[PDB]
C-alpha cells in the first residue's frame, strides 16, 4: 500500500519562525485533478484535528498560518509564523485509496529562552502513613530545557533508588516543562531517618535550588 | 451536532477478544464511513479500518485477519472487534466519520477515545493523598497505586484550572502513580478551600481531597 | 463532485 515517509521525526521551533514538515508517499496520492493528502493536529489528551484536507486546503478552524502544498508524491506542512499553541504532534494521512495510511508523525514544539525552576517538597501525608508508606514529593515547575536533575538526599546521603520521575508536555502558553519527582520508601525506612532532601540542578544556575525538610 | 463516543473494555487480558462500541449522533450511518484508528501510547496513528455508507468494510492490510467491522444502523452504532490481544495492542481506540464528499469535514469529528490495556494484572483503585506545605503557594494531589489508566483529576470540580500542572502516571510493579500541582494565591489559601477530584472508572473510584495544612 | 461510499473515489 502507499506508505507515507514523515519527517523530521522531532524538531522546535523558535516564535514567529517557520516550522516545515514534510510528508513522502511511495506512490502518487493524486486522482481526479487533486492530491488526497490531509494533515492532522493533535494535543495532548485529545483526538486528532483537521488541519489540511485535499493538500492546499485549510479545515475549519484552522488559523492562515498552517499552510498545505505539493502534488504527487511530496508534499509539505509550513506553520508560520509559529505560536505558543503550535506545540502538538503533527500527522499526514492519504485517503486517495484503501488501506488509508498515516506518516508516522512529527513532534512540534517551542524553542524559547532558559528559564529556572520553581522548586517545592511535600513531606507524606498523616493519610499515607497510616497505610505503612511514605512518599516525599518534589514539584519543579515552569523550566525551560526540559533536562533538568533531581538528587533526593535522606540524612544528607544521596539516595538513588525508590525514585520515580515524570515530565509534561510543554505548555501550550508559556512553553515551559514542569517536572514530579517522588521518592518511596517504607513508613519504617522513612520513620528512621530526620532529613529529606530534594536538589535540583538545571542549567540556569550553578548551584542547585535545594529544598528541604525534617520528619 | 455530529458527535462520537466509543465504549470499550478499558482492560483485556491477553489472548483475550477486544470489542468496542462507537455511538453517533447528528448524521446517519448510511451517508458516512466510520473509521477506527489505534495509537499506541506516545507512538503514531494507525489506520484500521472504516464501514462504508454503502456497510461494506475494508481493513489495515497487516491486521485484516484480526479485525472485524460492523454496524447497526438503527441504533446508530458501529462495532469493532479484534482477535486475541497482545501487549502491541496496547493502544488508544478512536472512532472518527468522513462523508461521501471530499470536503472540511474529512476526519473532522473523532470521539474522546478509549483506552485499552492488554494485561493480565488485576483492576487496583488509586490511593488519594492530599499534598500540603511542610505570594504564591502550591499545593499537590497523590494518586498512588491504581491499575489500569486512566485517571482524571481535577481542582476545585474544575472551577481552578490555571495554574494546574498534572503529570504522566508512570508504572512500578504494575501500579501507576501520578500527581498533580496546583499553585495558587497564598491570599487564597488556606483561606478558601482547594480540593482535588480524582476518578478512577476501571474501579468506579470517585473520591475529593481537601487539602488542609499541617 | 468526488463521492466515495464504498471506499473508493470516483466523479
Amino acid at each position: 500500500e502507499i506508505v507515507l515517509t514523515q519527517s523530521p521525526a522531532s524538531l522546535a521551533v523558535s516564535l514567529g519562525q517557520r516550522a516545515t514538515i514534510s510528508c513522502r508517499a511511495s506512490e502518487s496520492v493524486d486522482n481526479y485533478g487533486i492530491s488526497f493528502m490531509n494533515w492532522f493536529q493533535q494535543k495532548p489528551g485529545q483526538p486528532p484535528k483537521l488541519l489540511i484536507y485535499a493538500a492546499s486546503n485549510q479545515g475549519s478552524g484552522v488559523p492562515a498560518r498552517f499552510s498545505g502544498s505539493g502534488s504527487g508524491t511530496d508534499f509539505s506542512l509550513n506553520i508560520h509564523p509559529m505560536e505558543e499553541d503550535d506545540t502538538a504532534m503533527y500527522f499526514c494521512q492519504q485517503s486517495k485509496e484503501v488501506p488509508y495510511t498515516f506518516g508516522g508523525g512529527t513532534k512540534l514544539e517551542i524553542k524559547r529562552a532558559d528559564a529556572a525552576p520553581t522548586v517545592s517538597i511535600f513531606p507524606p501525608s498523616s493519610e499515607q502513613l497510616t497505610s505503612g508508606g511514605a512518599s516525599v514529593v518534589c514539584f519543579l515547575n515552569n523550566f525551560y530545557p526540559k533536562d533538568i536533575n533531581v538528587k533526593w538526599k535522606i540524612d544528607g546521603s544521596e539516595r538513588q533508588n525508590g525514585v520515580l520521575n515524570s515530565w509534561t508536555d510543554q505548555d501550550s502558553k508559556d512553553s515551559t516543562y514542569s517536572m514530579s519527582s517522588t521518592l518511596t520508601l517504607t513508613k519504617d525506612e522513612y520513620e528512621r531517618h530526620n532529613s529529606y532532601t530534594c536538589e535540583a540542578t538545571h542549567k540556569t544556575s550553578t548551584s542547585p535550588i535545594v529544598k528541604s525538610f525534617n520528619r | 451536532e455530529v458527535q462520537l463516543l466509543e465504549s470499550g473494555p478499558g482492560l483485556v487480558a491477553p489472548s483475550q477478544s477486544l470489542s468496542i462500541t462507537c455511538t453517533v449522533s447528528g448524521f446517519s450511518l448510511t451517508s458516512y464511513g466510520v473509521h477506527w484508528v489505534r495509537q499506541p501510547p506516545g507512538k503514531g496513528l494507525e489506520w484500521l479500518g472504516a464501514i462504508w455508507s454503502a456497510g461494506n468494510t475494508n481493513y489495515n492490510s497487516a491486521l485484516m485477519s484480526r479485525l472485524s467491522i460492523s454496524r447497526d444502523n438503527s441504533k446508530s452504532q458501529v462495532f469493532l472487534k479484534m482477535n486475541s490481544l497482545q501487549t502491541d495492542d496496547t493502544a488508544m481506540y478512536y472512532c472518527a466519520c468522513a462523508p461521501i464528499y471530499y470536503d472540511y469535514t474529512w476526519f473532522a469529528y473523532w470521539g474522546q477515545g478509549t483506552l485499552v490495556t492488554v494485561s493480565a494484572a488485576k483492576t487496583t483503585p488509586p490511593s488519594v493523598y492530599p499534598l500540603a506545605p511542610g505570594s504564591m503557594v502550591t499545593l499537590g494531589c497523590l494518586v498512588k497505586g491504581y491499575f489500569p489508566e486512566p485517571v482524571t483529576v481535577t481542582w476545585n470540580s474544575g472551577s481552578l484550572t490555571s495554574g494546574v500542572h498534572t503529570f504522566p502516571a508512570v508504572l512500578q510493579s504494575d501500579l501507576y502513580t501520578l500527581s498533580s500541582s496546583v499553585t495558587v494565591p497564598s491570599s487564597t489559601w488556606p483561606s478558601e478551600t482547594v480540593t482535588c477530584n480524582v476518578a478512577h472508572p476501571a474501579s468506579s473510584t470517585k473520591v475529593d481531597k481537601k487539602i488542609v495544612p499541617r | 463532485q468526488l463521492i466515495n461510499t464504498n471506499g473508493s473515489w470516483h466523479i
